[PDB]
């Protein structure tokens, strides 16, 4: 029993960690077979970034112009290349802890993983949520450039690639097909992160988490229809749940017998009456990073 | 501007 911000196991991605430094600038890459991938922000300097044609920069470059190492190790770049915002280098040996993996493109509302790291050595691991604005609240530092997120369906499924923090102290990042989540640009500019929103699906996930745990005060008898309880929903800065969002929850639907409906009238309840200082799972706010899949597996 | 967490770190120009 109980419920935690539960991270996959890291250990497929932290043999892929190696250390990229380009003259000054330093981060970290993602060594998978014989190719280092990181944020091509490496190739630049400071003054660079007011306005930078990374084209002629990669030009310039040579490959003994990188220098990568995984532990001890170091690693000979014998090509470079670019794909989008992200840096291929090819080197000569291949990662022999390549895991088997693939690169996915998330939807705004999936929870990932994330292997923070510095100077190539991996530090931690927390879940993340895509917030619907395509930034995600991370927890990073100087020289986490390069870390990414994951998850593991024993296929690794890369998704995310830490590039920048936008003002509001929120992060912004890419594919690891270089292209960035959102309207993001890996050049120095004014950039906004939009209004935000709750997921909803997300929060009705956690709800169904909470009555499988025991936690059920929040349960009413009344119901709703989708239109009337997305009419409610907009109202508060919540996503509107879709009829992709209700076949999801029928895992949850099915092992608690309360069906999609019968929670969000129980969610309409708590929207417009608050909590009244309860606690749903010992938190006094409604949850919404947890995907309907991340609580059946901490409750399967 | 914004920040980039290299290293090292572009910053700020800001300043």
């Amino acid at each position: 029993s109980g419920f935690r911000k539960m991270a996959f196991p890291s250990g497929k991605v932290e043999g892929c960690m190696v250390q990229v430094t380009c003259g000054t600038t330093t981060l970290n890459g993602l060594w998978l077979d014989d190719v280092v991938y990181c944020p091509r922000h490496v190739i630049c300097t400071s003054e660079d970034m007011l306005n930078p044609n990374y084209e002629d920069l990669l030009i310039r470059k040579s490959n003994h112009n990188f220098l990568v190492q995984a532990g001890n190790v170091q690693l000979r770049v014998i090509g470079h290349s670019m794909q989008n915002c992200v840096l291929k280098l090819k080197v000569d040996t291949a990662n022999p802890k390549t895991p088997k993996y693939k690169f996915v493109r998330i939807q705004p509302g999936q929870t990932f993983s994330v292997l923070a790291c510095y100077n190539g050595s991996p530090s931690g691991v927390y879940q993340c949520a895509m917030r619907p604005n395509f930034t995600i609240k991370g927890s990073f530092l100087n020289g986490s450039c390069g870390s990414v997120g994951f998850n593991i369906d024993d296929c690794v499924s890369f998704c995310y690639m830490h590039h920048m923090e936008l003002p509001t102290g929120v992060h912004a990042g890419t594919d690891l097909e270089g292209n960035f989540y959102g309207p993001f640009v890996d050049r120095q500019t004014a950039q906004a992160a939009g209004t935000d929103t709750t997921i909803t699906v997300n929060v009705l996930a956690w709800l169904y988490a909470a009555v499988i745990n025991g936690d059920r005060w929040f349960l009413n008898r009344f119901t709703t229809t989708l239109n009337d309880f997305n009419l409610v929903a907009m109202k508060y800065n919540y996503e509107p749940l879709t009829q992709d969002h209700v076949d999801i929850l029928g895992p949850l639907s099915a092992q608690t017998g309360i069906a999609v409906l019968d929670m969000c009238a129980s969610l309409k309840e708590l929207l417009q009456n608050g909590m009244n200082g309860r606690t749903i799972l010992g938190s006094a706010l409604l949850e919404d990073e947890f995907t309907p899949f991340d609580v059946v597996r901490q409750c399967s | 501007x914004v920040t980039f967490h290299t290293x090292x770190p572009f910053l700020x120009p800001x300043g």
